[PDB]
């Protein structure tokens, strides 16, 4: 039962702060305790293949590691599958032989599990293609997992990592599907996997997809 | 590990160095100063006494007021650390009755907060003016020598302070002429269970009345005058009302689920003497010639806790007590420019000022009000020059000059009165008015030759006043005699107001000091 | 690590050596004295004793005095270590009204002043009433048989002349009449009014109405009366007197915590006095305003160890502590006024001490050695101005007929209805009123006032000066002047040569009453 | 909440005595527990240059490894710049090829504070010149210290440490000051040594020159 002053102690933690970085400082000091939540496990493997991490300001597309590519890229959807206009954004990975990626930088990556989610569903790509999509064959051990989603009880797994597409499809899935697209097959398991990585986005992959989560535990660890 | 002596929340070097309160992504920021960040915000710098867990000694600590977590009733300027969170109750009298212990009295009384010439005094008071107007009071009582009076009337209790108050109401004596404590006011039931918010009325607007006395009580103590005292009340007109300031426990915050319950081991008695020793009272009738109360943090160089507070200076007092600004580099309350208030002092704050005046080679305040420390048990008084006030600090008079002004502006005349628009700030010093028809030789006559017949002003929705000629001249407009000849209609002030007869129990106008405001020939003018 | 024996929050070397509290910073900090920088600053250097968690035995501990740590209403003066905190509390009573047990009353106006006892101690304070004798017979007005009974009623204060407040308690206060006829007891209503008496305060406020003995409002309280016989001595005197005593109820105590001032129940101020008293030395100073204003020092008792570990105290430094004294060129003086204008008094065993220390000091003038004469706790010291005469009470009733004459010295719109000046508030107090005759050119004297009680013509104007109205007793009328030659004559009388009732013949005369001359003009452009 | 017996062991503590030394003993005794406080860093060092200690009784002039040397030194000020005779005083530190230190006996060097902080501050006196007068130079690493006090808001540092000279001085510090007066640069260091010594008057040096005492504090430790 802790008393009035102990409870104080605790809200004056969290609301008095003394020393400060400034701005620019804590906008760095933000995105690096986003990637601290990331096993460097995948980190070093980025760089290996020649992987860089920037954190810009102001919109992304105004840089210089990246100029103007295909203006189709420049339309996007989010982690629930809404559009977005890339300008706007905060996090985006770049597919080339020289691997990419580059981020906004805000206080909010310490506030917004929304943007954090996002951010790590775009390293989700990176990992499902720019580092599995080598020797990804026979690649069954996932492909497995996937199904199981499709086809069972309750459709929230489905809605919740499958596109508006893979859930239509009425057949259940082929073992070609996964190479006519590799695209859909690994947008699944960046989002399966930023889920996972969000600390508190974590039970809810749990939940709604137990599966995924089954596997994306495993996955890592071991 | 940060040194946070008073075990406020904050830690000491920002209460000294200045600190902020900030909202970012809904989660409350409190964090130094950084002008260029903050003022952009328009933020509130704070600065406050590392040593006193509640700068203003008040029941409420600097971290809980600046940070919102305290009883919402609390007023909004009262949320910083420097000014004082404390009830100001008073009891306001709306009618009264007087009977014989029909041929019964019954006036509307106007009552006002007053201020003490006198130093301290631990308690409110409020004087009521009865309505000496139309309607002999003791022959309509028909009261004689070995009579006794009867009294009874309607109240409503008024917090004019920075808190609130609960489940208690203050004990007010009624008093007659200098000491005759005509009957003693005290809460029924002991717990009504209200509150009393500050700036509200008590019961509220919108209820009935608090009456002394009640109809369906029946032991309450009738209160009752001789014959003598009857004859002075009706001689003055004027009762008082001095309310004491057991305003009971207070609503404290609590840590766990913001529930915000009355602390049975926290009084205002325990704490309202250590706000008047350690703060600077400043009352200022600017908002509407009504004397508004408010108490600053000001250092006591001899008090190290206390010489341990933020520098005070006269214009951040005002800024953060009666929230006056300085948009253009001009200090003003609403538009209004200090230059056009007086400044009082009791007299030792007066000899302080003058020293700080002397030593600062000034000799207008007013040029240097950014200038002047403030000190705690400093009494400072401040008042509309417009007006001329009396014992109490109330505004009961003005220059000729001025009044002319408000009614320079007419808007209709007839001979059914007189209409125009007129500042609601005079309508408070004038009684009423009297008008007489003068002659081309100088033969003048009042159309209403009584001391309570002056009461032919009368307010209007509309928002404007007009003077009504019918009233006393027996429901018939001014018949003018001669069209060239003129009609003289001017103000009464409620200093040179008469409510009594004089000695002579002449009831004529004449004498009655009066302030022209109006004269047309009577022809097409008129 | 540091002693603090007393655990006041002081270490014993600090105590013992000298220290005051600063601020840097906004940040209260105590520190060893260091006169290069503390002088400056205008900072007290204090000692005080390490084995006394008060050195006054008062209350209040060294530390939270000195730190501010305290109750504010605690006198500036008992901030300090060595000056005793508490309460003197005694009754002042303004107006009486005499009627006769059930017009024909009496209502007179009262002068209360706060007394000083030859006496020790006495765990009480008092003061005497003073009954207007001016115009308005009594028993004849009231109509008193020899087997009447007179009802008596009044309007009273409690005034706070010391160093600490008093909360939710008022002191029981005994009426007398001669010197032991114990008319009343009173006593607080409510038992708990729930308010503050703080020192140089009244209660109720100036403001407010005064306190009734047996209210207007009240009809259970006990009246209180008077016999046939009481009431004629009452008015062969005209003077009661109040005995209040000392108990002034809980302490307010200062909480670190939250810096929260409350009523410790556990604290009480009969519990604390009685230490005060014997360890203190008091020091009674008339020096303001003639009114007798009580001081207690912390003084070494040299039997008793405890209390030789206290700090050593001079005479000088106490009235500098205490008193607010100070000497700006080597000239101790209290407000310009310098300390050869005030007689020095003692009860006698401290008489005796002084002698011995004197005497040993080869010194005869005391006013020459005042830094050298030490204190002792159970010392009793009055010091009044030297212009004035006493009482046996030690209150101002009158002064030398230069020292007056001098005041009036300085006058300013004089006429036939009345004159007018600005004059010291000090002298007004032994004042009991004026007389003016008209004197002829041959040497014929008539004055316009021939009666004892006639005197009452000065009245203070809110302008802030005096005006002495001829007409009051002259019927309304200005003071008629037959001939502008011969002087019109006007002077005041002291209130030890004022007169209050008829002489033994039955004399209502003025004459023979010695007055002080302080006016006189011709009568023409002069007058 | 120490209960009042508990209180009464604590007060015994202080006040009952036993077993006594008796006076000349405790005198000694007194002085020892003085030179206790002074790190022996400095002590080795004093006698390394043949330093003598002494703890004569009465007037320290009557001395023979001090006779009657210069009457004029025989003037001499406290700690706080107040004159003195020194057939007074109780300690003086000796300028010559054979240093040598000599003090007075009292059972106040327990007591008083004040007798204890002129002792360390002729103590100073000896380091600032008997062991740094030597291999002073460059000496800018303290020399910069003392002008941060000169200039700077509150007079109150060189209140304390400066004597009526230095205050005065209008212009900044030259660097050539302390060649032509390597005898108030000194004092000052001799000072500053005494109150950060001085264990109750140490928090006063670090509060009124935080300065000369951030200095002092890193100076012994390392
Ligand atoms: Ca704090
Ligand atoms: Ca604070
Ligand atoms: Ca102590
Ligand atoms: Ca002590």
């Amino acid at each position: 039962n802790k008393t009035q002053e102990e409870h104080l102690k605790e809200i004056m933690k969290h609301i008095v702060k003394i020393e400060v970085k400034g701005e620019e400082a804590v906008k760095k000091e933000a995105a690096e305790k986003l990637l601290e939540k990331v096993p460097s496990d995948v980190l070093e493997m980025y760089k290996a293949i020649g992987g860089k991490i920037y954190i810009v300001d102001g919109d992304i597309t105004k840089h210089i590691s990246l100029e103007a590519l295909s203006e189709d890229k420049k339309k996007i959807k989010d982690i629930y599958g809404k559009d977005a206009l890339l300008h706007e954004h905060y996090v985006y990975a770049k597919e080339g032989y020289e691997p990419v990626l580059v981020i906004q930088s805000s206080e909010d990556y310490v506030e917004n599990t929304e943007k954090a989610l996002n951010v790590y569903y775009e390293i989700g790509k990176i990992l499902s293609r720019d580092i599995l999509s080598k020797i990804n064959q026979p690649y069954q051990k996932f492909l497995d997992v996937l199904n199981t989603i499709k086809n069972a009880s309750d459709s929230d797994g489905q809605d919740l990592l499958f596109t508006n597409q893979l859930k239509e499809h009425p057949t259940d899935f082929s073992v070609e599907f996964l190479e006519q697209n590799s695209n859909e097959v690994q947008e699944v398991f960046a989002k399966a996997f930023a889920y996972y990585i969000e600390p508190q986005h974590r039970d809810v992959l749990q939940l709604y997809a137990p599966e995924a989560f089954n596997y994306m535990d495993k996955f890592n660890e071991q | 590990t940060v040194p946070d002596r008073d075990n406020d929340g904050i830690p000491d070097s920002l209460e000294v160095e200045g600190y902020t309160v900030d909202v970012k992504n809904k989660r409350t920021f409190l964090s130094p100063w950084i002008s260029n960040i903050h003022e952009k915000k328009g933020l509130t710098k704070y600065k406050s006494s590392p040593e006193k867990w509640s700068t203003a000694s008040d029941p409420y600590s600097d971290f809980e007021k600046v940070t919102g977590r305290i009883d919402k009733n609390v007023s909004p300027e009262a949320r910083h650390p420097l000014v004082a969170a404390y009830p100001i109750v008073h009891v306001d009298m709306e009618n009264i009755i007087l009977s014989k212990n029909t041929r019964t009295i019954s006036k509307n009384t106007s009552t006002s907060r007053t201020h003490t010439s006198e130093p301290g005094s631990n308690s409110n008071s409020s004087t009521v003016a009865i309505d000496h107007s139309l309607s002999t009071w003791a022959e309509t009582m028909g009261l004689n020598t070995a009579d006794t009076a009867r009294l009874n009337a309607n109240i409503r209790y008024v917090n004019t302070g920075t808190a609130p108050i609960y489940n208690v109401l203050p004990t007010t004596s009624l008093v007659l002429g200098k000491n005759q404590t005509l009957a003693t006011i005290k809460a029924k039931e002991n717990q009504l269970s209200q509150i009393l918010a500050p700036n509200n009325y008590y019961p509220s607007k919108n209820l009935a009345p608090i009456a002394l006395n009640a109809q369906d009580d029946f032991s309450s103590t009738p209160i009752t005058m001789n014959y003598n005292q009857f004859l002075e009340l009706e001689k003055t007109k004027q009762l008082r009302l001095d309310t004491d300031q057991v305003y009971g426990n207070i609503a404290t915050y609590n840590f766990e689920n913001g529930r915000v319950r009355v602390d049975t081991g926290s009084n205002w008695s325990e704490v309202l003497p250590q706000i008047q020793e350690t703060t600077a009272r400043i009352i200022f009738n600017g908002k509407d010639l009504n004397l508004v109360e408010r108490r600053i943090a000001a250092v006591n160089p001899s008090d190290p806790l206390e010489t341990t507070k933020p520098d005070m200076t006269l214009k951040e007092a005002l800024k953060i007590a009666f929230g006056f600004n300085e948009p253009n580099g001009n200090l003003q309350y609403q538009g209004k420019d200090i230059t056009e208030f007086d400044f009082n002092f009791d007299q030792q704050t007066s000899q302080n000022i003058k020293n700080q005046l002397a030593e600062l080679n000034a000799t207008n305040i007013y040029t240097v009000l950014d200038k002047i420390k403030l000190n705690a048990k400093m009494n400072i008084l401040i008042r509309d020059k417009r007006f001329h006030y009396d014992r109490n600090n109330i505004a009961v008079g003005a220059d000729e000059s001025v009044v002319k002004e408000a009614h320079r502006e007419v808007i209709n005349s007839s001979t059914e009165g007189l209409l125009l628009n007129i500042d609601k700030d005079i309508r408070k010093i004038l009684s009423g008015y009297i008008v007489e028809i003068e002659d081309t030789e100088g033969l003048k006559e009042v159309i209403n030759d009584r001391y309570d017949m002056l009461n032919i002003s009368s307010l209007r929705q509309d928002g404007k006043t007009f003077i009504d000629f019918k009233k006393y001249n027996d429901k018939l407009p001014l018949y003018i005699s001669n069209p060239n000849y003129k009609v003289n209609v001017y103000a009464v002030t409620k200093e040179n107001t008469i409510i009594n007869p004089s000695e002579n129990g002449d009831t004529s106008t004449n004498g009655i000091k009066k302030i022209l405001i109006f004269s047309k020939k009577g022809y097409e003018i008129g």
